[PDB]
């Protein structure tokens, strides 16, 4: 019924509202962490001073390709990855669908969540679109700290240098941008704090002086500017390109292209 | 008979980008424009890109609406004179900038009441008046002399004034000689261990501090005019201003 | 050619040199001295730059390549073809750096704003140096620095890193990245936050800041305000390009084999270097 | 059968990212000026460890060339699947590290690169 809802809907912690799906995240976000855990200190022969010597080391390694997309694999051979997915798959979801239906209840636009969204798209592609598309499992990402980085090395290596993707170059171009984009921002809003700046709801349904002198300040520097409002626009923008273009550079690399720098040299 | 599809979906990004500009840059557009010719009529020349339709803002606790694109307000005389027959110069006060509010003493027409918070309540309040605030922010300034740029004491500091939301001092209330009091925006003064250092005005320009109606609260158009005018000293209190700023 | 409120702000003063003699607009920018010094210092970069395409041969911008002296001459000078061309566009390219920099100090003082702006452009340019002007002189040549070349320069980025091992095991290389991804995150939301309270769900009013708080506090579980959050971008924005600075200002100099080495320090101490078993026993 | 050469020729591109092959004229038959893995030309029946050119072998590889280790087919398929952990075994050692960072995942391709090496990296 109801009722049940209800009570899960007042979830919180302290001041902070979970909510139903606030609950069913943070609990499918442990038996995630427990599901790696559990085989970190497997690996780590259940000794508690080699876990923490290797905890870098350790990784919960995907099916062998002989696996194909099938839910075979034995625990330790791609069986742990796989339940470890599933979890993460369902905390990463409910969390999105909280802030969806949390910003609704506050009467909000969805921003927050489309933006989110696209943060998972990225996500979406290396650990379940791509593989599904590659036919295999085994293409998916590793579970631990060394290892997905040296998955990114010889992924990267395998497509024929990912420096000549230019979804990759345009995903660099933006990440570049963020950082460009919050330093001129941040650094504006503190430039004129001191004529109320950083109440940026009042500046957009009440123009002041701080505004006023935050345009300006551009508009003489590089011949043009924004306002109040607008620079919020670009922020979200600049932001969310770098894992929509590179999602798509990803998903492209070994499903489309084989050698990046061969498709290069041809355009 | 095929095609790429990579070389195709990195033609259609870039489409998207060029599309994607043209609509944040007609979106920056509902302040400002349209553009007018150093006299003040419009420029005709616009540009390549057009202005947005127009938006309603419904602002909270029954303030009203607010419609951008639109008429552009600023209303009030600009002291100012052209300093050329030609476009691109100058324009040199005519009277006094810190009293007529041009350049860095600029304000602008805000709309006349305070901000207020979530509960309706004044965001910025006295903190004698404050529900509960202590002076645990480190130094206490309430009884501290201050003094300006020209080294010369021009008051003490009589309260703080908190922005309870956000929970911080935003105002350091000041009484002149003749009893009468003003406001200092905390971003223009230093908190020294004997007194507060004010480095943007001359003890003499204390007076010229555009002064709040009601002495419990403070209107946007009040703060704009404060913070204009106290940021104004920083250039036009030069001649006044003390070597050895530190 | 003003936006319907500039005109107040247009008055005179804030130049740092030259008086009045540079103080005025052409169209939307401002001149100022420093502001014909940018001028000078990009034509030339420019013109050097298309002299030596010519001498490369090709207009091409995707093949034009300005490479450094070779190592064979260590910190001196070289022949305008062999990396004299680069040594001289790398200070005209300081020098319109630092004039952009200073051009908007000029601009700030005319506007009565804080330094906040031209301070945080700086944390650029030194990050520019430390790849083309520190590294290499601690390195003891110029050939170490990096090529001027749309794809010439991303080879160089390739072979530099490959030169130990995987660069990902560089650990203010982790750093500078949980940085630029942590800021991208940061930027992302900000910019949510405000728009979805500007523009609420149809019929209803603006929200307030507080509303923004709320939601905020709903996601990372602390509240910021909305001056914290502009000091958290700009904190987060330099820590990245400070410690990517860090990471190649070691590299080569201090640390010369592979990076994944160096986490050998930590397997390697005394209470569990020696246990049986994990992945290092 | 056994190894497909032109197949080989188009593996062996994921290794232009470090390495060449360039014969004894001067003359480029795979590459794009790759220098971070030595000359694979001439590799087939060579020492490991020994391009003369090549000033960045690891210490595994060269105790590796040491103990007489020779490039044929079978030790090839094993070590590109693997750096580190064929050099570990082969050497004996247990601590011996590799210096390429790359893993080719298919032995099938291991094979056709090998085949690949064979026709046009063999040094007469
Ligand atoms: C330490 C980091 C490495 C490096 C690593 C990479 C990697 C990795 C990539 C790039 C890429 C780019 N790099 Mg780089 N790059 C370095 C230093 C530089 C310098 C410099 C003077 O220091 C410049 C001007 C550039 C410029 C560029 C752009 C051509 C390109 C994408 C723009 C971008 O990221 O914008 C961030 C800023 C913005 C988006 C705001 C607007 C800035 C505009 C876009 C810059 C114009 C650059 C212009 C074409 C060249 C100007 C020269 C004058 C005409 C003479 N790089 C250093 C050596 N660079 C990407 C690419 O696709 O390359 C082919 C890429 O993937
Ligand atoms: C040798 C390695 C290759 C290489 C291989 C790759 C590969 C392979 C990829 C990139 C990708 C990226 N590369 Mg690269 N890259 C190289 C060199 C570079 C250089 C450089 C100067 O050399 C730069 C600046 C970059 C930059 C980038 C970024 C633009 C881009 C990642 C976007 C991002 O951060 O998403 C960050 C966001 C996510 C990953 C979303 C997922 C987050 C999920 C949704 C949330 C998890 C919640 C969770 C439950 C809680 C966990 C908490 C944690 C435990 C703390 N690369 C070299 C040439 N690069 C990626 C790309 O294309 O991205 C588009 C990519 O796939
Ligand atoms: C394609 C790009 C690669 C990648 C390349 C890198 C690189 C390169 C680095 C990291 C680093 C990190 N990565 Mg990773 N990372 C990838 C995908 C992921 C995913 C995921 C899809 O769910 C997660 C949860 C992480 C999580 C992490 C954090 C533990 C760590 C700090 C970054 C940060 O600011 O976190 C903020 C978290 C909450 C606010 N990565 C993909 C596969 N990652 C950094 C590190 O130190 O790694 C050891 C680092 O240098
Ligand atoms: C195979 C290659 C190696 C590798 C090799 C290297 C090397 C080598 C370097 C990095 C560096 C970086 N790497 Mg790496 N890197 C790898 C993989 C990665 C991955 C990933 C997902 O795999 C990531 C996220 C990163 C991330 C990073 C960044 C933290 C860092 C970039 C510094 C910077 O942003 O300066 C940003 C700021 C500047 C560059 C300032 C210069 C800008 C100037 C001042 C302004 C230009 C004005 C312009 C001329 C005018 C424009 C035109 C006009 C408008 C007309 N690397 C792989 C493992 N990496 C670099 C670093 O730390 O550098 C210090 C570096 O040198
Ligand atoms: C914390 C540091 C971050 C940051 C901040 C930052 N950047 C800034 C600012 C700030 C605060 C400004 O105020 C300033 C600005 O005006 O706003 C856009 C700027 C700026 N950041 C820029 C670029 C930029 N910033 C970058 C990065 C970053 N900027 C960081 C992430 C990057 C990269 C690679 O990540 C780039 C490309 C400029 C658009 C602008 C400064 C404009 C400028 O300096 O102009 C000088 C003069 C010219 C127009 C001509 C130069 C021509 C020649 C003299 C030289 C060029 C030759 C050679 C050096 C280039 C070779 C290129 C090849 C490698 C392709
Ligand atoms: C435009 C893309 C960028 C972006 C945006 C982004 N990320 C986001 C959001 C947005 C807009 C959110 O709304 C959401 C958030 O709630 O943050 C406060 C989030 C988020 N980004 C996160 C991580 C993250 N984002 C990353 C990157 C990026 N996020 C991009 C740079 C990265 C990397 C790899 O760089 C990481 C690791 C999470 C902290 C948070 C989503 C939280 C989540 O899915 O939780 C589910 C699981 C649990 C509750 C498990 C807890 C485990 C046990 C400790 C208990
Ligand atoms: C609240 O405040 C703020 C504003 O105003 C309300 C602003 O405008 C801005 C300024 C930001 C923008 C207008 C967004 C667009 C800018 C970028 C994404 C940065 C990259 C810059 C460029 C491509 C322009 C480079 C041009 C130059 C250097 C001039 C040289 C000459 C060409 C003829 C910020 C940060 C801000 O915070
Ligand atoms: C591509 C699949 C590939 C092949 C094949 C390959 C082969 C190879 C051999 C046979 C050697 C030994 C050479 C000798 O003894 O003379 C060797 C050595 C190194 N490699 Fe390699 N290699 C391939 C790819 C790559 C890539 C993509 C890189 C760079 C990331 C790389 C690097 C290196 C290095 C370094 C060495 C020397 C190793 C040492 O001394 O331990 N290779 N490779
Ligand atoms: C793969 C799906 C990822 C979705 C990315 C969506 C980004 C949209 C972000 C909000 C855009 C807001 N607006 C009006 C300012 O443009
Ligand atoms: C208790 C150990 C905690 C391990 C945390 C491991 C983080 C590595 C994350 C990279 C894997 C990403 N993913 C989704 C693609 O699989
Ligand atoms: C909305 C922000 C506008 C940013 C525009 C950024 C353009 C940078 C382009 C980099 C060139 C990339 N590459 C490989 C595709 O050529
Ligand atoms: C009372 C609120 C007014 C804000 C006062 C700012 C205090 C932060 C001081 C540290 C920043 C110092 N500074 C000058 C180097 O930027
Ligand atoms: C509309 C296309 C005509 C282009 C006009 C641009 C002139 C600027 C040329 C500078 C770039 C020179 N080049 C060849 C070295 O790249
Ligand atoms: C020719 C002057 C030598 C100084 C070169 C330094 C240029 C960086 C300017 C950044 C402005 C910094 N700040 C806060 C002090 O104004
Ligand atoms: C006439 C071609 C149209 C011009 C397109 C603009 C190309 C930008 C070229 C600048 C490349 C400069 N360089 C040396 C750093 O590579
Ligand atoms: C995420 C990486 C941050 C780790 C910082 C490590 C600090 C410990 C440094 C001790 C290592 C000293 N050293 C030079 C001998 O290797
Ligand atoms: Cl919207
Ligand atoms: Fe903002
Ligand atoms: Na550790």
């Amino acid at each position: 019924f109801s009722t049940l809802l209800g009570w899960f809907g007042n979830a919180q912690l302290g001041p902070i509202y979970l909510g139903s799906l606030g609950v069913l995240s943070l609990f499918s976000g442990l038996m995630w962490f427990f599901t790696i855990g559990i085989w970190f200190w497997y690996q780590a022969g259940w000794n508690p001073a080699v876990f923490l010597r290797d905890l870098f080391f350790f990784s919960l390694e995907p099916p062998a390709p002989e696996y194909g997309l099938s839910f075979a694999a034995p625990l330790k051979e791609g069986g742990l990855w796989l339940i470890a997915s599933f979890f993460m798959f369902v905390a990463v979801w409910s969390w999105w669908g909280r802030t969806y239906l949390r910003a609704q209840a506050l009467g909000m636009g969805k921003h927050t969540a489309w933006a989110f969204l696209s943060a998972i798209w990225l996500w979406m592609v290396l650990g379940f679109i791509r593989p599904i598309l590659m036919g295999s499992w085994s293409e998916a990402v590793p579970y631990g700290i060394f290892s997905h980085l040296d998955w990114t090395n010889n992924f990267s290596l395998v497509h024929g240098n990912l420096f000549y993707n230019p979804f990759h170059g345009l995903s660099i171009a933006f990440l570049y941008g963020s950082a460009l984009l919050f330093a001129m921002h941040g650094a504006t809003i503190l430039a004129v704090s001191r004529f109320g700046g950083e109440r940026e709801l009042e500046q957009i349904a009440d123009r002041g002086t701080a505004a006023e002198r935050a345009a300006l300040f551009w508009r003489w520097t590089m011949g043009f500017n924004a306002t109040m409002e607008g620079i919020h626009r670009w922020a979200i923008w600049m932001a969310v390109l770098v894992t929509l273009t590179g999602g798509i550079g990803i998903l492209l690399s070994g499903t489309v292209v084989d050698n990046w720098y061969v498709w290069g040299q041809n355009h | 008979g095929n095609f790429d599809l990579a070389s195709l979906a990195i033609y259609s990004f870039w489409i998207f980008l060029a599309g994607l500009i043209y609509y944040l840059q007609t979106e920056n557009m509902r302040e400002g424009y349209p553009l007018e010719n150093e006299d003040g009529t419009p420029a005709a020349n616009q540009g390549p890109f057009p202005l947005p339709k127009p938006k309603t803002f419904i602002l909270p606790h029954g303030r009203g609406t607010l419609t951008v694109p639109g008429p552009e307000s600023e209303d009030r005389p600009i002291a100012l004179a052209r300093t050329a027959v030609s476009e691109g110069f100058p324009h040199a006060p005519t009277g006094d900038p810190m009293k007529d509010g041009v350049g860095p003493a600029s304000w602008v027409a805000r709309r006349d009441l305070p901000e207020l918070d979530g509960h309706g309540h004044n965001k910025i309040k006295p903190m004698k008046a404050a529900a509960g605030f202590h002076v645990s922010a480190g130094k206490n300034p309430i009884g501290l002399p201050v003094r300006g740029c020209d080294l010369e004491i021009a008051g003490k500091v009589v309260d703080i004034w908190v922005d309870i939301p956000e929970q911080m001092a935003r105002f350091l209330e000041v009484e002149l000689k003749d009893g009468s009091t003003r406001l200092l925006p905390m971003q223009m003064v230093k908190v020294q261990s004997n007194r507060v250092h004010v480095n943007a005005l001359s003890s003499d320009l204390f007076a010229g501090i555009p002064t709040i109606k009601s002495p419990t609260e403070v209107t946007l158009l009040e703060e704009d005019k404060i913070c204009g005018y106290v940021a104004g000293g920083l250039m036009y209190a030069a001649p006044k201003r003390k070597s050895v700023v530190a | 050619a003003l936006l319907s409120f500039e005109r107040k702000y247009r008055v005179p003063g804030g130049t740092l040199v030259g008086g009045n003699l540079f103080d005025f607009w052409v169209g939307p920018f401002y001149v100022g001295f420093f502001g014909v010094a940018t001028f000078f210092f990009a034509a030339l970069g420019i013109i050097l730059i298309a002299w030596s395409a010519v001498l490369q041969g090709t207009w091409n911008p995707q093949l034009i390549s300005v490479y450094p002296p070779a190592l064979e001459y260590g910190l001196g000078g070289a022949p305008l073809a062999k990396g004299g061309l680069w040594q001289i566009i790398t200070i005209c390219a300081t020098g319109a750096f630092v004039s952009w920099a200073l051009r908007e100090v000029e601009i700030c003082r005319k506007l009565g704003i804080g330094y906040h702006i031209p301070f945080a452009f700086a944390f650029a340019i030194l990050a520019y140096l430390t790849l083309v002007l520190f590294r290499p002189v601690m390195m003891g040549a110029w050939g170490y620095a990096f090529p001027y070349g749309i794809w010439t320069h991303l080879d160089w980025v390739s072979n530099t890193g490959y030169t130990y091992g995987n660069f990902h095991y560089n650990p203010a290389h982790m750093i500078a990245i949980s940085f630029f991804f942590t800021n991208a995150l940061a930027l992302a939301l900000h910019g949510a936050l405000v728009l979805s309270a500007a523009n609420p769900e149809k019929g209803k009013e603006m929200r307030t800041p507080d509303h923004e708080d709320t939601f905020f506090r709903d996601l990372v579980g602390y509240s910021i305000g909305t001056l914290g959050i502009h000091r958290l971008g700009l904190l987060l924005s330099l820590s990245a390009v400070f410690f990517s600075a860090l990471c190649m200002i070691i590299t080569g100099t201090i640390w010369f084999d592979q990076w994944v080495d160096w986490w050998q320090w930590w397997v390697k101490l005394p209470w569990w270097a020696n246990i049986p078993g994990g992945i290092n026993g | 059968q056994e190894g497909d050469p032109e197949a080989g020729a188009k593996a062996f591109n994921q290794c232009q990212t470090c390495h060449v092959i360039v014969d004894d004229s001067g003359t480029t038959i795979a590459g794009r000026n790759a220098k971070t893995g030595p000359n694979l030309y001439g590799v087939v029946g060579r020492t490991a460890g020994t391009q003369a050119d090549f000033k960045g072998y690891g210490e595994g590889m060269k105790e590796a060339g040491a103990k007489g280790l020779a490039w044929d087919e079978e030790h090839f398929v094993q070590y590109v699947q693997d750096p580190t952990k064929f050099l570990k075994e082969y050497t004996g050692d247990a601590k011996a590290k590799g210096k390429m960072t790359f893993k080719l995942k298919k032995e099938a391709d291991a094979h056709n690169i090998w085949a690949y090496l064979q026709q046009v990296a063999v040094r007469p």
